[PDB]
C-alpha cells in the first residue's frame, strides 16, 4: 500500500495447513506467493523463492519460517541454515505480547543463532500490555518497529515509544 | 365354527396384524353382523391401519347396535383424526362411561381447543395414575400445557426450456454469483473471507 | 398483558455484571437498556436543544412493552445507590448520593405501579409492581438506619408477595413464593432489633386402541 | 499403631470416630484438619489403636493420606450406602488410590469397607456395594490416566489382591457399630 | 449477629448461637462458605494457633466494622477461658470439655451493641516476601504468588514450629501444602467408562477446545484424536474454525495423518476419524450442532469440537462463544492455554468462565470444565502457569502438551510442579 512489489514466501514445511493459510492471506490483500504443499526442506522452498522474486524484480521478498523453540537444536539449526541460504537483509523477531517470563531465554537464544535486527510485537489489541518486549530488546538488541492489533490484515501499525510505555504504566 | 375365527381375530390382534384381523372380523360379521365385539375389532382394525372415517362409518352405520357398548373413544378419536376437534369435544363429554382411554384423548383435544389451564389438570392427572411406558411422552405433553400457558418455481415448464437449469450457482451470496450484482464501489476489511 | 418483572431483573444482573458484584456495569447495562428501547420505538424524551418530559400514558401500555422503560428507570437508580454503598465504605459523603436514588427508585416503582393499575394489564403486573414498591420502599427505610420502619414495608413485600401465590396455581405461585422466600433473611434481621430495647406433543390416544377382551367370544 | 478413617465427604468418618470414643452423638462438620485420639480395644489384652479422622475434602484427602499411610495397621474406608448409587463414581475412584498406596508400603495395613448409613432405609448392603466396586475399579484400572489391580486378564475382585480386605455393616446414629468394634479388637 | 457457630477445624462443633427465637439454622451453609470454601453474609474467623474457626451469619455489611470487634472479644475469651481443652492433640479433649459459652456471648454481643450506639507475621514477613519473588519469577502470576503468601502467614501464625525449624522453612513449607491443595481441584476424569455413560440416552462425546489464539487448541486436538483411537474410539473432528486461513487444510492434515494410522483395514472396517467441514465464513455453532447430529447418525463416540481462537475482550464475540457452549452444551469444555502466558492465565480464564455464565440462559450455567496446559517443553522449569490456572479455576490441567507431534500428551505431575516451584 506504501508502492512496494511486495511478495511472501512460505517456508513453512511442518505446520499442517501453513501453506494454505499464507496462500489465503495472500489471495486475499492481492500480494504475489511462493510456497509448496509438497516440498520438504524450508531452505529449497526459500532459495527458489527469492531465486523467482529476484528475477521478477520485487523489492520486498517477505519469507515466512515455522515456529520454533530453544530447546529443540535441530529447528534452531534448519532456522541458521534458512538465513544463510536466502541471506535476508533484515530478521525480524515476531512475538506474542502475552509472554511471561520465558521471553528473555528464547530472544536471547535466537539472537545467537540468527542474526535478529527488529522486533515485532503482535496481539496488543487485548488486555496484555506487552511488557515482555523489554526483554526481547535488551536480548535481540533490536527495536520494535511495528505492533499488531488485531487478527485482520490491516490491524497493523508502526512502533511508537510513548503510547506503548503509557500504557504499559497505565 | 367362530369360535376358531375369535381364536383367529384374536392371534391376529395380538401380533400387530390388523389386516388379517380385519378379513377374519368381516367373516364374523357374515354370520353376527350385529357382533359388537366384531363392530369393535373392525374399528380398531381401521384405526390401525389409518381408516379413521371408514372406522368411523363402522360406527355410524351401527348406531343402535354399539349403543351403551358404545365406541365414544374410537368415535372421538377418528373425528380427533378427521379434523373434528368440536365433534371429538362431543363425544368424550356424551360419552356413557369415562375411562382413562377418553382421559388421554381429553388431554389432547383441550390442547387442540387452546384450553390451556383445564389441559394441565387433565395432563397433571395423567402422569400421576397412569403406569404405562408412555410415561416421558406424558410428562412432554405436560411441558408443552406449561409452555403454551406461558417445487412452485412459478411455473415449471419454464423449468426445463431456458438454459435446463438456472445459472449453476443459482442460490449463494449474491456477491459470489457470477453476476454480482451489489453495486460495490470497492473491497474494505470488515469481516473474515480468505476464501 | 404480562410480565414477569422478577425474572426481567434476575437474569439480567447474573448475565450483565452482577454475578461476580458489578453495580457499575449492570447500571450502564440499564442505561443503554433503555437508549434503545427508547430509539426503537421512537420515544425520545429530548430533542435537539430542548428537553420535554417522558410520560408513559395509559394508551401506550397495550404494547405489553413500555412497563420495560419505567423499570429500567427503575433499575438503574437502584443499581447507582449499590454501587454508592461500596464506594461509601471510603468516602462516607457517598451515602447522600445512595440515598437521593433509593428515593427515586420507589418513584419509578410507584409511578409504574399506578400504570399498572389499568385494565389492559392483568392480575400479574399490577401485583408485580405492587410488592416491587413495597420491596423498594423497605430497602430505603432499611437504609433509614430504622430497624422498625424496615420490618414494616418488609412484612408488608412478604404479605403482598404471598397473598399473589395463594390466588392462582401453586405452579405460578411458584414466582411469588420465591420472592417471599427472596425477602424473608432480610425479615429476620430486623425482628432481632426492634425488641433488642410446535413444542413436542405425542398422540397418546392411538396407544389406547385395541382389540376388546377376546375371551367370551371363544 | 494408626488406624486411619478415610472415604469422600459426608461418609460418616467423623461420626464414627465420636461413636467408638465416646459412645455418643456428637453434631459435626466438615473436617479440613485430622483429628487423633487413643481407642482402648475391646478384647482381653485391651490394646490401644490410635484413630486418625481424616478430612474427606479433595483438596485434604490424599495430602493427608500420604502423611500418616507409613503409620496405619489398618484403613477403615467408610461408604456412605444410602447415597451410594450416585457416588459409585468418587467411593471407587477414591478407593483406587488408598488401593495402590497400600500394596506399595511396605508393611501393607489391614482394610475395611465400613458401609455405613444403613440405618437409613435406602442403605445399600455391603455385599451390593462389593459388587458394584469390583465391577467399578475393573473398568478403572483399564481407565486410569507400576502397581496395578490384580491380574489384567480377569475381572477384578477384592480377593485378588496382596491386602486383608473386609466388608461390614455399620451405622453412626446408640449405634450400630458392633461390627466395627469387633473387626478393630481382631487387628488391634 | 443472627448466627454464631464456634467448631475445630477436625469438623466438630463446639459451641452456636441462633437466637432464642427458635434456634440452629444454618450452621452447616456457615461452615461450607468459611472453611470448605476457603482452602445473610456468611464470614468467619479462623484460629490456626488451636484449630479453630468463627462463623458468624449477619446482614447490613456495613455493621462489619463492629461483627468484627464481636469476633475478636469472643475468640479471646474462648481460647482464654478454654484454653487446656483446646491446646491437647487429643480429640477427647474437645469431646470431653464442656464448651458453655452461652452466657459469657450473650454479654459479649449485649456490650458489643452499645459500642454501636510461636510465629508473628513480623518473623515470616522476609521468607514471605522471597518466596512470592521466587514463584513470580518462576511464572506464577504477580497477584496468585501474593493470595498465596497471605494463606500461609494465616495458616501458622499463633503456630509452634518444630523441634528443628526456623522462620524461613515454616512459611515456605506451609506454602506448599496451600498450593498442592490448590493445585488439586474439585474435580476427576475417566475413559471408556464417561463414554458408556454418554452412551445412557445413545449420543456420541462431544468436547469442546477454546482459547486464545496460538495456544494449541487444534493441534492437541489432534494429540486426543490419536490418544482415543488408540483406546479403540472412532472420532469425528468438527471443524467451527470458519475465522481463518488455513484452518480446516490444518484439520484434514490431521484427518489425513490419523486416518492413515487408525484405517478402516486395522480397525475393523469402519472409518474411525472422519472430517466435519463446512468451509470457512459459516456458523461455529451450525456446524458444531451438524456434526453431532451427523456423529449420532453415523456412529462416531466421539466428536471434538475445535473453535477459532478470540481473545478475552469481546463482547459481540464472546457473546457468540458463550451462547455456543452454552447452547451446544459440550460434554467437557477444555480451555487450552499454553504454559508460555504469564499473568494472562488468570485474566484469559476469569473472563472465558465469565462470558459462559453471563451469555447463558441456565440457573447453573455451564462453564469451563477443564484445562490443557501446552508449550510445556518450553518454560524448562518456569512452571507457575499450572498454579496461576488451576487457582482461580477449580478445574483440573486434563492434558499437558509437550510437544508438537501426537505422542507429546501427558497427564499432570501437580506435586513435582509444586516441589520446583516451592523450593527456592
Ligand atoms: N512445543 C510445543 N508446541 C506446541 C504445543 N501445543 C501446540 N504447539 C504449537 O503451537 C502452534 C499453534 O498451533 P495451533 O494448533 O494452530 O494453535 P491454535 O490455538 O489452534 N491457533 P488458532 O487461534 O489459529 O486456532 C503450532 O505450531 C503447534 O505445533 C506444545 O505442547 N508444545
Ligand atoms: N443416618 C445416619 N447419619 C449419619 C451416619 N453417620 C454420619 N451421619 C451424619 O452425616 C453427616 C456427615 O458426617 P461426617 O462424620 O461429618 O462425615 P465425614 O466423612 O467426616 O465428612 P468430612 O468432614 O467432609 O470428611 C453428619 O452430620 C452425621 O450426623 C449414619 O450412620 N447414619
Ligand atoms: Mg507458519
Ligand atoms: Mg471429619
Ligand atoms: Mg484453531
Amino acid at each position: 500500500r506504501k508502492g512496494w512489489k511486495t511478495c511472501l514466501i512460505c517456508a513453512d514445511t511442518f505446520r499442517a495447513g501453513a501453506f494454505d493459510q499464507l496462500k489465503q492471506n495472500a489471495t486475499k490483500a492481492r500480494i504475489p506467493f511462493y510456497g509448496s504443499y509438497t516440498e520438504m526442506d524450508p531452505v529449497i522452498i526459500a532459495s527458489e523463492g527469492v531465486e523467482k522474486f529476484k528475477n521478477e524484480n520485487f523489492e520486498i521478498i517477505i519469507v515466512d519460517t515455522s515456529g520454533r523453540h530453544k530447546q529443540e537444536d535441530s529447528l534452531f539449526e534448519e532456522m541458521l541454515q534458512v538465513a544463510n541460504a536466502i541471506q535476508p537483509d533484515n530478521i525480524v523477531y515476531v512475538m506474542d505480547a502475552s509472554i511471561g517470563q520465558a521471553c528473555e531465554a528464547q530472544a536471547k537464544a535466537f539472537k545467537d543463532k540468527v542474526d535478529v535486527a527488529s522486533v515485532i510485537v503482535t496481539k496488543l489489541d487485548g488486555h496484555a500490555k506487552g511488557g515482555g518486549a523489554l526483554s526481547a530488546v535488551a536480548a535481540t538488541k533490536s527495536p520494535i518497529i511495528f505492533i499488531g492489533t488485531g487478527e485482520h490484515i490491516d490491524d497493523f501499525e508502526p512502533f511508537k515509544t510513548q503510547p506503548f510505555i503509557s500504557k504499559l504504566l497505565g | 365354527s367362530v369360535p376358531a375365527l375369535w381364536s383367529e381375530v384374536n392371534r391376529y390382534g395380538q401380533n400387530g396384524d390388523f389386516t388379517r384381523a380385519l378379513k377374519t372380523v368381516n367373516k364374523i360379521l357374515q354370520i353376527n353382523k350385529d357382533d359388537v365385539t366384531a363392530l369393535h375389532c373392525k374399528v380398531v382394525c381401521l384405526i390401525q391401519n389409518g381408516s379413521f372415517k371408514e372406522a368411523l362409518n363402522v360406527i355410524n352405520t351401527h348406531t343402535k347396535v354399539l349403543a351403551n357398548n358404545s365406541l365414544s373413544f374410537e368415535k372421538a378419536y377418528c373425528e380427533y383424526r378427521l379434523n373434528r376437534i368440536e365433534n371429538a369435544l362431543k363425544t368424550i363429554e356424551s360419552a356413557n362411561q369415562q375411562t382413562d382411554k377418553l382421559k388421554e384423548l381429553y388431554g389432547q383435544v383441550l390442547y387442540r381447543l387452546e384450553r390451556y389451564d383445564e389441559c394441565l389438570a387433565v395432563y397433571r392427572d395423567l402422569v400421576r395414575n397412569s403406569q404405562d411406558d408412555y410415561d416421558e411422552e406424558r410428562k412432554t405433553n405436560l411441558s408443552a400445557v406449561v409452555a403454551a400457558q406461558s417445487k412452485k418455481k412459478g411455473k415449471l415448464p419454464k423449468n426445463y426450456d431456458p438454459k435446463v437449469t438456472p445459472d449453476p450457482e443459482r442460490w449463494l451470496p449474491m456477491r459470489x454469483x457470477x453476476x454480482x450484482x451489489x453495486x460495490x464501489x470497492x473491497x474494505x476489511x470488515x469481516x473474515x473471507x480468505x476464501x | 398483558l404480562s410480565l414477569e418483572i422478577l425474572q426481567i431483573i434476575k437474569e439480567s444482573q447474573q448475565q450483565h455484571g452482577l454475578r461476580h458484584g458489578d453495580f457499575q456495569r449492570y447500571r450502564g447495562y440499564c442505561s443503554r437498556r433503555q437508549r434503545r428501547l427508547r430509539k426503537t420505538l421512537n420515544f425520545k424524551m429530548g430533542n435537539r436543544h430542548k428537553f420535554t418530559g417522558k410520560k408513559v400514558t395509559e394508551d401506550l401500555l397495550t404494547d405489553n412493552r413500555y412497563l420495560l422503560l419505567v423499570l429500567m428507570d427503575a433499575e438503574r437508580a437502584w443499581s447507582y445507590a449499590m454501587q454508592l454503598k461500596q464506594e461509601a465504605n471510603t468516602e462516607p459523603r457517598k451515602r447522600f448520593h445512595l440515598l437521593s436514588r433509593l428515593r427515586k427508585a420507589v418513584k419509578h416503582a410507584e409511578e409504574l405501579e399506578r400504570l399498572c393499575e389499568s385494565n389492559r394489564v392483568d392480575a400479574k403486573t399490577k401485583l408485580e409492581a405492587q410488592a416491587y414498591t413495597a420491596y423498594l420502599s423497605g430497602m430505603l427505610r432499611f437504609e433509614h438506619q430504622e430497624w422498625k420502619a424496615a420490618i414494616e414495608a418488609f412484612n408488608k413485600c412478604k404479605t403482598i408477595y404471598e397473598k399473589l401465590a395463594s390466588a392462582f396455581t401453586e405452579e405460578q405461585a411458584v414466582l411469588y413464593n420465591q420472592r417471599v422466600e427472596e425477602i424473608s433473611p432480610n425479615i429476620r434481621y430486623c425482628a432481632y432489633n426492634i425488641g433488642d430495647q410446535k413444542p413436542l406433543f405425542f398422540d397418546l390416544a392411538l396407544n389406547h386402541v385395541a382389540f376388546p377382551p377376546l375371551e367370551d367370544k371363544l | 499403631r494408626a488406624v486411619l478413617l478415610l472415604g469422600l465427604c459426608d461418609s460418616g468418618k467423623t461420626l464414627l470416630f465420636v461413636r467408638l470414643l465416646t459412645g455418643h452423638y456428637r453434631d459435626t462438620q466438615t473436617s479440613i484438619t485430622d483429628s487423633s485420639a487413643t481407642y482402648r480395644v475391646n478384647n482381653n489384652r485391651g490394646n490401644s489403636l490410635t484413630l486418625i479422622d481424616l478430612p474427606g475434602h479433595e483438596s485434604l484427602r490424599l495430602q493427608f493420606l500420604e502423611r500418616f499411610k507409613t503409620s496405619a495397621r489398618a484403613v477403615v474406608f467408610v461408604v456412605d450406602s444410602a447415597a451410594f448409587q450416585r457416588e459409585v463414581k468418587d467411593v471407587a475412584e477414591f478407593l483406587y488410590q488408598v488401593l495402590i498406596d497400600s500394596m506399595s508400603l511396605k508393611n501393607t495395613p489391614s482394610f475395611l469397607i465400613a458401609c455405613n448409613k444403613q440405618d437409613i432405609a435406602m442403605a445399600k448392603s455391603a455385599k451390593l456395594i462389593q459388587q458394584q466396586l469390583e465391577k467399578e475399579l475393573n473398568t478403572l484400572r483399564v481407565t486410569r490416566s507400576p502397581a496395578q489391580l490384580g491380574k489384567k486378564g480377569k475381572e477384578f475382585e477384592f480377593s485378588q489382591l496382596p491386602l486383608k480386605v473386609e466388608f461390614l455393616e455399620c451405622s453412626a446414629k446408640s449405634a450400630d457399630i458392633q461390627d466395627l468394634e469387633k473387626w478393630l479388637a481382631k487387628i488391634a | 449477629l443472627d448466627f454464631f457457630t464456634i467448631f475445630s477445624k477436625g469438623g466438630l462443633v463446639l459451641w452456636c448461637f441462633q437466637g432464642v427465637s427458635d434456634s440452629c439454622t444454618g450452621p452447616v451453609n456457615a461452615l461450607i462458605r468459611s472453611v470448605l470454601l476457603q482452602e445473610l453474609t456468611l464470614k468467619y474467623k479462623l484460629d490456626n494457633q488451636f484449630e479453630l474457626v468463627f462463623v458468624v451469619g449477619f446482614q447490613k455489611i456495613l455493621t462489619l466494622t463492629y461483627v468484627d470487634k464481636l469476633i475478636d472479644d469472643v475468640h479471646r475469651l474462648f481460647r482464654d477461658k478454654y484454653r487446656t481443652e483446646i491446646q491437647q492433640q487429643s480429640a477427647l479433649s474437645l469431646l470431653n470439655g464442656t464448651f458453655d459459652f452461652q452466657n459469657d456471648f450473650l454479654r459479649l454481643l449485649r456490650e458489643a451493641e452499645e459500642s454501636s450506639k510461636s510465629l508473628s507475621r513480623e518473623d515470616m514477613e522476609s521468607v514471605l516476601d522471597k518466596m512470592r519473588d521466587h514463584l513470580i519469577a518462576k511464572n506464577v502470576a504477580a497477584d496468585i504468588a501474593v493470595q498465596l503468601c497471605e494463606s500461609v502467614a494465616n495458616k501458622l501464625e499463633g503456630k509452634v514450629m518444630g523441634t528443628f525449624s526456623t522462620v524461613t522453612s515454616t512459611v515456605k513449607q506451609a506454602l506448599q501444602e496451600s498450593l498442592v491443595q490448590i493445585l488439586q481441584p474439585q474435580r476427576r476424569v475417566d475413559m471408556l467408562r464417561d463414554i458408556m455413560d454418554a452412551q445412557r440416552r445413545q449420543r456420541p462425546y462431544v468436547v469442546t477446545f477454546c482459547g486464545v489464539n496460538g495456544v494449541g487448541k487444534s493441534t492437541n486436538l489432534a494429540k486426543i484424536s490419536f490418544w482415543l483411537l488408540e483406546n479403540g474410539f472412532s472420532v469425528l473432528i468438527a471443524a467451527c474454525d470458519t475465522f481463518r486461513a488455513g484452518a480446516v487444510e490444518q484439520l484434514r492434515t490431521h484427518t489425513r495423518r490419523l486416518s492413515a494410522l487408525h484405517p478402516p483395514e486395522k480397525h475393523g472396517g469402519r472409518t474411525m476419524v472422519q472430517l466435519f467441514e463446512k468451509g470457512y465464513g459459516k456458523d461455529a455453532a451450525g456446524i458444531a450442532m451438524e456434526a453431532i447430529a451427523f456423529a449420532r447418525n453415523q456412529g462416531f463416540d466421539v466428536v471434538l469440537v475445535d473453535t477459532a481462537g478470540r481473545m478475552q475482550d469481546n463482547a459481540p464475540l464472546m457473546t457468540a462463544l458463550a451462547k455456543l457452549i452454552t447452547v451446544n452444551t459440550p460434554d467437557l469444555v477444555l480451555f487450552v492455554g499454553e504454559a508460555l502466558v504469564g499473568n494472562e492465565a488468570v485474566d484469559q480464564l476469569v473472563k472465558f468462565n465469565r462470558a459462559l455464565a453471563d451469555h447463558s440462559m441456565a440457573q447453573t450455567p455451564r462453564l469451563i470444565d477443564g484445562i490443557v496446559l501446552t508449550k510445556f517443553d518450553t518454560i524448562d522449569d518456569k512452571v507457575g502457569a499450572a498454579i496461576s490456572m488451576t487457582y482461580i479455576t477449580s478445574k483440573p490441567i486434563v492434558f499437558v502438551g509437550t510437544g508438537q507431534t501426537y505422542c507429546d500428551l501427558r497427564s499432570l505431575n501437580a506435586k513435582a510442579v509444586v516441589a520446583a516451584l516451592m523450593k527456592a
